[PDB]
C-alpha cells in the first residue's frame, strides 16, 4: 500500500543502471522507474549530478525516503564516493544501504570483506549507520538467471524492505489547508475552500487561521462540504469547503492557512535555498543583486519580500542555485522545509525552500 | 592469490589508488613481484584513460591565479566538487601562472612538481575513472581583475572572467568583470568584430537599407562589451561608466564550464 522513494547513487561504470534493471527483472519474475514488493511499491529517483539533484529537491520534483549506494566489488569505492555519500548526508536521506555489485568477479573472499569495511568507514565518516546492510549482488549474473545471484538481488530488495522505514502518512501530520476562495453561503455563514495539504479535519473541531493578516484568528469549523454534500471529516488531499463560525467574509483571504491550533506560526523573515530559472527556461534575462524585491508565492498567494545576498555573493545569475535571506512585507505561515515560488508579477522566475526562520 | 597475501593487495591499492581486483590481477600477473605490479597498473590506467577519451566532459571548474585563467573538465560534478580534483586544478593554474604558457599544449608539459600537467591529469583520471580535460588557458601579462562565479553554492566556480586594464579605480574594473560574466559579451569594441561575422549577421537580416543597419546596431549592443547597458544601471553604458571611473580595458576573457 505505501509508496516509498529510493534513490540509487553511485559511479556510472559500477553498474548503477544495470543493477536497477536487474531489480526490475528479478521482481517481474516474482510477480508477472517503479518496482514493487510484498510490503510496498518503490519509486526510483536518480542522482546523476549533485547540483541538479539539489535543484530537483528544491522544486519538489525529487525526494528520497532512502538510498542504495552502488559500489563495485571489483573496484571498491572511488574518490567521488566520498561526495556521493556527501549528497545523501546534505539533503538528509534517512537511511542508506550498499550494493556490492559485480561480486561474481571477485574469486577470493578476503577482498569482498575488505571493500566492505572501506565502504563501511565512508558511511561511518559521514554519520550514517556503520553496520548498515551491505549486500553482495551481481546485476549481470541475475539478469542471466544464475539463481545464486538472482537470490542476492532478492536479498538486497529484502534489505530495503526491512531497513528503510515506512514514510509518515500525510493524514497523520497536523492539519493544514491553504485558503483558495472565501464565500458566504446565505444564512449558513462564511466558507473557506482549498485542498487539505496534510492531516485531517473533523466537523466540529477548532482551528487557527494563520498568516497574511496581522493577527491569527481562532474559531471552530461548522461544516465540511465536499462537492456540495456535507461530510464528517476532510482528509489530506481532499477539495473541501470549511464553514467557520462567526468569521465574516472580509476577515479571511487566500494565502491564509487553516490549521490545527498551535501547530503553525506566522513569520516574516527567513533564510532559504533557491534555484533561479535560466533565460532559456523562461526566467530572468539579467542577474539580480543585493536589494531585489520580487513576490514569494508560498501556498496560494504572492507576498512581496526583499532579498539579501549572503556575504561573499556578488550577484545571482539566471540558472544559479544559491542561498538568500528574505524579509516579507506581511507575515505568512511557514515552517522549515516549506516550498515557495519566486515570481515577478506572476511569472515564476525561481523556486525556493525555506531553511531557517527568523522573527 | 598465487604468490602474495591479501594484505599485499590492500597495500598495492592503498598506494596506487587503483581497483582492488585490478590490483590482485596486477600482482598475480607479475607473480608477486610488487614493483612490477605497480608499473603494471600504470599500463592498464593508460589503456583505460584512452578508452574513455571520446567521452564528453561538461562538468568541472575554472581557476584563476595571478592573471592566469584555466578551465578543467570532468564528467560529473561529483568529481568537480571532490578535493583531489580541486587540488589538481589549483596545481595546474599555478603552473600556468608561473610559466605563462603560449597555448594549452604549452601548459600540458609544464611542471607541477615531480610530474607534468599532462601526467598529473592522466594519473588522476585513472584513479577516478572519468575523462579529464584541460580545456583552455588564458594568461594576461598586465594588471588584471578576476571574478569567479559559482552556479551552485556547494560546487566550484563554473564561470570565470579576467579583465586586463589600465586605471586606478580597482572597483570599476571588478564591476566590469561581473558585467562580462553576466552578459556574455563576445567582443571588446565594434572594430574587433570580424568582417565575415558582420556579413553572416547582415545576411540573416536579408532572410528575416536601414533595417540591416538597425539589426547590426542591436547585435553590436548585445555582443560588444562597451556597447552594452551596465547591469548596475541600464540607463548608462559600460563605456560611459568606465570613462567616469578613469579606467581603460585593454582586454578580457570569460570561461564557462560546459558552454563555449
Ligand atoms: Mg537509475
Ligand atoms: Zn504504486
Ligand atoms: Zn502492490
Ligand atoms: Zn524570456
Ligand atoms: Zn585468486
Ligand atoms: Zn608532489
Ligand atoms: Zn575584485
Amino acid at each position: 500500500k505505501p509508496h516509498v522513494n529510493i534513490g540509487t547513487i553511485g559511479h556510472v561504470d559500477h553498474g548503477k543502471t544495470t543493477l536497477t534493471a536487474a531489480i526490475t527483472k528479478v521482481l517481474h519474475d516474482k510477480f508477472p522507474v517503479e518496482y514493487q514488493t510484498d510490503k510496498r511499491h518503490y519509486a526510483h529517483v536518480d542522482a546523476p549530478g549533485h547540483a541538479d539533484y539539489i535543484k530537483n529537491m528544491i522544486t519538489g520534483a525529487a525526494q528520497m525516503d532512502g538510498a542504495i549506494l552502488v559500489v563495485a566489488a571489483t573496484d571498491g569505492p572511488m574518490p567521488q564516493t566520498r561526495e556521493h555519500v556527501l549528497l545523501a548526508r546534505q539533503v538528509g536521506v534517512p537511511y542508506i544501504l550498499v550494493a556490492l555489485n559485480k561480486a561474481d568477479a571477485v574469486d577470493d573472499e578476503e577482498l569482498l570483506e575488505l571493500v566492505e569495511m572501506e565502504v563501511r568507514e565512508l558511511l561511518a565518516a559521514q554519520e550514517f549507520d556503520e553496520d548498515a546492510p551491505v549486500v553482495r549482488v551481481s546485476a549481470l549474473k541475475a539478469l542471466e538467471g544464475d539463481a545464486k545471484w538472482v537470490a542476492s538481488v532478492e536479498e538486497l530488495m529484502n534489505a530495503v524492505d526491512e531497513s528503510i522505514p515506512d514514510p509518515v502518512r500525510e493524514t497523520d501530520k497536523p492539519f493544514l489547508m491553504p485558503v483558495e476562495d472565501v464565500f458566504t453561503i446565505t444564512g449558513r455563514g462564511t466558507v473557506v475552500t482549498g485542498r487539505v495539504e496534510r492531516g485531517v479535519i473533523n466537523v466540529n473541531e477548532e482551528v487557527e487561521i494563520v498568516g497574511i493578516r496581522p493577527s491569527t484568528t481562532k474559531t471552530t469549523v461548522t461544516g465540511v462540504e465536499m462537492f456540495r454534500k456535507l461530510l464528517d471529516q476532510g482528509q489530506a488531499g481532499d477539495n473541501v469547503g470549511l464553514l467557520l463560525r462567526g468569521v465574516k467574509r472580509e476577515d479571511v483571504e487566500r494565502g491564509q492557512v487553516v490549521t490545527k491550533p498551535g501547530t503553525t506560526t506566522p513569520h516574516t523573515e527567513f533564510e532559504g535555498q533557491v534555484y533561479i530559472l535560466s533565460k532559456d527556461e523562461g526566467g530572468r534575462h539579467t542577474p539580480f543583486f543585493n536589494n531585489y524585491r520580487p513576490q514569494f508565492y508560498f501556498r496560494t498567494t504572492d507576498v512581496t519580500g526583499v532579498v539579501t545576498l549572503p556575504e561573499g555573493t556578488e550577484m545571482v545569475m539566471p540558472g544559479d542555485n544559491t542561498n538568500i535571506s528574505v524579509k516579507l512585507i506581511q507575515p505568512v505561515a511557514m515552517d522549515e522545509g516549506l516550498r515557495f515560488a519566486i515570481r515577478e508579477g506572476g511569472r515564476t522566475v525561481g523556486a525556493g525552500r525555506v531553511t531557517k526562520i527568523i522573527k | 592469490m598465487a604468490n602474495f597475501t591479501a594484505a599485499d593487495v590492500k597495500r598495492l591499492r592503498e598506494l596506487t589508488g587503483a581497483g582492488m581486483l585490478a590490483c590482485k590481477n596486477a600482482l598475480a600477473e607479475t607473480d608477486g613481484d610488487f614493483d612490477k605490479a605497480v608499473e603494471a597498473l600504470r599500463i592498464k590506467g593508460a589503456k583505460d584513460v584512452g578508452k574513455r577519451a571520446e567521452r564528453a566532459t561538461a562538468e568541472g571548474l575554472v581557476a584563476a591565479k595571478d592573471g592566469a585563467l584555466i578551465e578543467l573538465n570532468c564528467e560529473t560534478d561529483f568529481v568537480a566538487k571532490n578535493a583531489e580534483f580541486q587540488t589538481l586544478a589549483d596545481q595546474v593554474v599555478a603552473a600556468a601562472a608561473a610559466a605563462k604558457p603560449a597555448d594549452v599544449d604549452a601548459l600540458k608539459g609544464a611542471s607541477i612538481g615531480d610530474k607534468t600537467v599532462e601526467q598529473a591529469i592522466a594519473e588522476l583520471s585513472a584513479k577516478i575513472g572519468e575523462k579529464l580535460e584541460l580545456r583552455r588557458v588564458a594568461i594576461f601579462d598586465g594588471t588584471v581583475e578576476a571574478y569567479l562565479h559559482r552556479r551552485s553554492a556547494d560546487l566550484p566556480p563554473a564561470v570565470g572572467v579576467l579583465v586586463e586594464y589600465r586605471g586606478d579605480d580597482a572597483a570599476a574594473a571588478h564591476a566590469v568583470a561581473l558585467q562580462i560574466a553576466a552578459l556574455r559579451a563576445r567582443y571588446l569594441s565594434r572594430d574587433d568584430v570580424p568582417e565575415d561575422i558582420v556579413a553572416s549577421e547582415r545576411r540573416i537580416a536579408e532572410e528575416t537599407p536601414k533595417i540591416v543597419e538597425g539589426r547590426l546596431n542591436g547585435f553590436f549592443k548585445d555582443a560588444v562589451l562597451l556597447e552594452q547597458a551596465s547591469v548596475s544601471d541600464n540607463k548608462k553604458t559600460v563605456k560611459a561608466l568606465l570613462d567616469v571611473a578613469g579606467v581603460t580595458v585593454t582586454r578580457f576573457v570569460r570561461f564557462e564550464v560546459g558552454q563555449a
